[PDB]
RNA sequence: UAUAAUGGGUCAGCGACUUAUAUUCAGUAGCGAGGUUAACCGUAUAGGGGAGCCGUAGAGAAAUCGAGUCUUAAUAGGGCG
RNA sequence: GAACCCACUGUCGUUGAAAAGCCAGGGGAUGACUUGUGGAUAGGGGUGAAAGGCUAAUCAAGCCUGGUGAUAGCUGGUUCUCCCCGAAAGCUAUUUAGGUAGCGCCUCGGACGAAUACCAUAGGGGGUAGAGCACUGUUUCGGCACCGAUGCAAACUCCGAAUACCUAUGAGUACUAUCCGGGAGACAGACUGCGGGUGCUAACGUCCGUAGUCAAGAG
RNA sequence: AUAGCACUCUGCAAACACGAAAGUGGACGUAUAGGGUGUGAUGCCUGCCCGGUGCUGGAAGGUUAAUUGAUGGGGUUAGCGUAAGCGAAGCUCUUGAUCGAAGCCCCAGUAAACGGCGCCUAAGGUAGCGAAAUUCCUUGUCGGG
RNA sequence: GAUGCAGUGUACCCGCGGCUAGACGGAAAGACCCCGUGAACCUUUACUGCAGCUUGACACUGAACUUUGAUUGAGGUUCUAACUCUGUCCCGUGAUCCGGGACGAGGACCGUGUCUGGUGGGUAGUUUGACUGGGGCGGUCUCCUCCUAAAGAGUAACGGAGGAGUACGAAGGUGCGCUCAGCGUGGUCGGAAAUCACGCGUAGAGUAUAAAGGCAAAAGCGCGCUUAACUGCGAGACCCACAAGUCGAGCAGGUACGAAAGUAGGUCUUAGUGAUCCGGUGGUUCUGUAUGGAAGGGCCAUCGCUCAACGGAUAAAAG
């Protein structure tokens, strides 16, 4: 896969670019929708990886604004976005 | 024959043009005017070595 | 022995490419010449290459006019 | 056994989300002759043609 | 190709698209914004085991931001969503 | 010149008596001679008065086992039945030319449906057939580089069709046209008619465009 | 292949050969001997060229490998500055001063070394032979049979 | 190149002895020829590596005395203790091995280990293009113009003819101004053809370069001022298997020339060219392997290929 009978191939005549990031790798990204999963009020890096919505080796998470929730909830140490932390007030939740 | 040259801002921006020109009808250094996108203003160019 | 000969050069598509009473708009080529065998009149446009282009959306039309009696191309709005 | 990447594709390809993205050629070394047109429009990334995709999808299954 | 192109003297028996793994598409069944366990324990096709994986958000080389994001002096224009 | 050692000519044999011989002739025969027994030299090595000769009927690199089921774009072969559809031998690129990849041509599913095709009408560009000498070139005969007459041209044009091609509207007849995805095969063509190059206005010759048949189709 | 001839190497723990070493053959020999190479009884003999390649001898003039490590530049480190920012020891990264043999370049000898023997070169064939194991035209021409 | 097809001629059924004209008779997947990005062996001033030989530095490696050069570094002359002896004698021993002891001749040399330059068909692995009216020899391989090309585009041949691998800080931009060339008449050493006046006919002049298509608002010619031979883009369309290529209204910023409307994003256009990898230079609000830096990496601009077998097997390859 990948010969065209001898003419240079396309992965050949096109340029490298880019450089792979680490912390990228270690950061994590939340769904809204998905707190509902967790267990408790208190919304937090350990308490994700407990509910499983994040993986264990990560050491930051964010929370973007993707679906609806319907509970009140405290962030602690969680990065939100204006979309989040409006949706999670008006659920009636508060940050730090 | 032509050879290539460097065009480099007064402004110290940093900023070049590239282009040619015969040695042999132009000893003399090339003074330019030309527009410098990081500074936004028009501005003298000096010749200098392509290196 | 052997031929001196052998040598062509590749094509260039060249000529018209909307004929008169079509619809064009703005910025459609309507001319590919290699020479002004054509010229330009109202909301036509020409091209460094001699390319004649539409400026504006409406109907072509090809006359012959002038004391030279060179041909014209035209959009009518 | 696991099938394996072809890694000098994966170093040329990203994805996207209905496709992948790419950067154009002749932007390398010589540039004095080329015109300001060509060197401001090669700039940036276009997408793979649809006919090379598949190519594509099988050097890089799991990206 | 009747070909004066190849193969077969005849009969009986044997003789060639498989298996493991990964992936992609289709059909079919369960569950469903969720779906599913692996090694392993287990008088063992049961039961337990949630580590992990896919899906649920993109843009950007990246920092970063995020229903937006990159480019740019620019809320302009444009690319990908 | 016998024994013994050789192998110059001819006949026979060539599924032989014989995987190298017989018969009739031929050479050396006290020597660099012939021969028994037992030892030494081992494979990129040995030995060779030298032919790439010999090294167990095997030698421009012995034999056996193992890597091993080596690789082979090459040649051959590929096993029961019925129904539906149905190609190509082209373009582009290639240490490429009898291989391969993208596109074109086939098939199945989904989406989408007349946005399609034939014909009629209306609008539009041309520089070919023919023709001509107004440019370029060339030809003959006359009267003063010119003038009158006359002829020619793929790379000449003052001219100029039929067809072909593009766009819009319309009757009738045809589940057409386009998009997304799964699976291919194919990239050695042949003859004939028409317009041509090449050839000798030769070739069941060769190279293009275009239509029909064969390929894959019997009567 | 041979008897004969000639060139060259070898002073003995010889040269040369086999082997990974130990060691073995050469040789229990010693330049009248041993190895390599070419020609090939005998008779008459064996012309010219050292420009090229090789070999032998000399030259010390240009080029430098390892090695050695002058100088320069950079990172970090202390203290000072209203502020511009200024900025060392030590450690660390990098540079290549000088020293440095052969080999190559250079000069001379060597053809019974490889090789060449048509204005130019280094010089363009002495003796002897000749349609020949060499001649294309060719069944060259003349005489014998 | 027919016992088997078509039309015709001849021919009752079956042996034995002989013969070789045919059954493209039997025998061996043609050795001749061509191909495969097959094999082997041989050659070399093909590519690349190694054995062998050889140069120097460090180590084994010590003492004393002297000479001469640009603190060091090159020699020379003696010595013996490391070290050599395939030299004599004594012992183990009954022995031309070996070991130890004594003597003698050499001796800081020779030789060996590591590193390093040169030489290296002795040996080893390889390479040595394609098209082509068979192959070889010759020619060609990329780009531009015309014809073949059948009045849209496209369209082949080792078909017919020519060009290209550049040039220009003005030969670019703008405002203004001007038209060529050819002939007929008179004039100086100047006449077929040198400068100059008038008049006639008419684009045959010119356009950096080959040809084609063009060129009066001249795209031809001159003068003054100038750098739009800009930066960020870009509605829309041509061409295209991909990679690529081409034209472009219009918006924002800063300019040049015009009183102004306005023109200008290189030159009348179509040839003047090279992908990817690797590395160099100027910037950079990116990243920085515990932390702060730095190194290194990324992004924008730009430099190094006759990779011409010109979609470019490897960095490096003949018979």
């Amino acid at each position: 896969p990948g010969f065209e009978g001898g003419q240079t191939a396309i992965y050949r005549r096109l340029p490298k670019f880019g450089f792979t990031s680490q912390i990228a790798l270690k950061t994590a990204e939340v769904r809204l929708s998905e707190l509902s999963k967790v267990e408790g009020d208190i919304v937090s890096l350990e308490t994700l990886k407990a509910a499983n919505v994040v993986r264990r080796d990560q050491i930051r998470a964010r929370i973007v604004l993707s679906g609806e929730i319907t509970r009140a909830f405290t962030v602690q140490g969680v990065a939100l976005t204006k979309g989040a932390k409006a949706a999670i007030e008006a659920a009636g939740g508060k940050v730090e | 024959m032509r050879d290539k040259i460097r065009l480099v801002s007064s402004a110290g921006t940093g900023y070049f043009y590239t282009t040619t020109k015969n040695k042999r009808t132009m000893p003399e250094k090339m003074e330019i005017k030309k527009f410098d996108p990081k500074i936004r203003q028009h501005v003298i160019f000096k010749e200098a070595k392509i290196k | 022995g052997s031929t001196k000969n052998g040598r062509d050069s590749n094509p260039k598509m060249l000529g018209v490419k909307v004929y008169g009473g079509q619809t064009v708009t703005a910025g459609n080529i309507i001319v590919r010449q290699r020479g002004t065998e054509f010229h330009a009149g109202a909301n036509v446009g020409m091209g460094r290459d001699h390319t004649l282009f539409a400026t504006a959306d409406g109907v072509v039309k090809f006359e012959v006019k002038g004391q030279f009696g060179r041909r014209y191309v035209k959009v009518e709005t | 056994a696991k099938l394996k990447t072809r890694r000098g594709a994966a170093k040329r390809f990203k994805a996207t989300a209905n496709g992948f993205k790419r950067k154009q050629a002749f932007k390398r070394h010589i540039l004095t002759k080329k015109s300001a047109k060509r060197i401001r429009q090669l700039r940036g990334c276009v997408m793979v043609h649809v006919s090379d995709v598949a190519s594509v999808r099988r050097m890089c299954p799991y990206i």
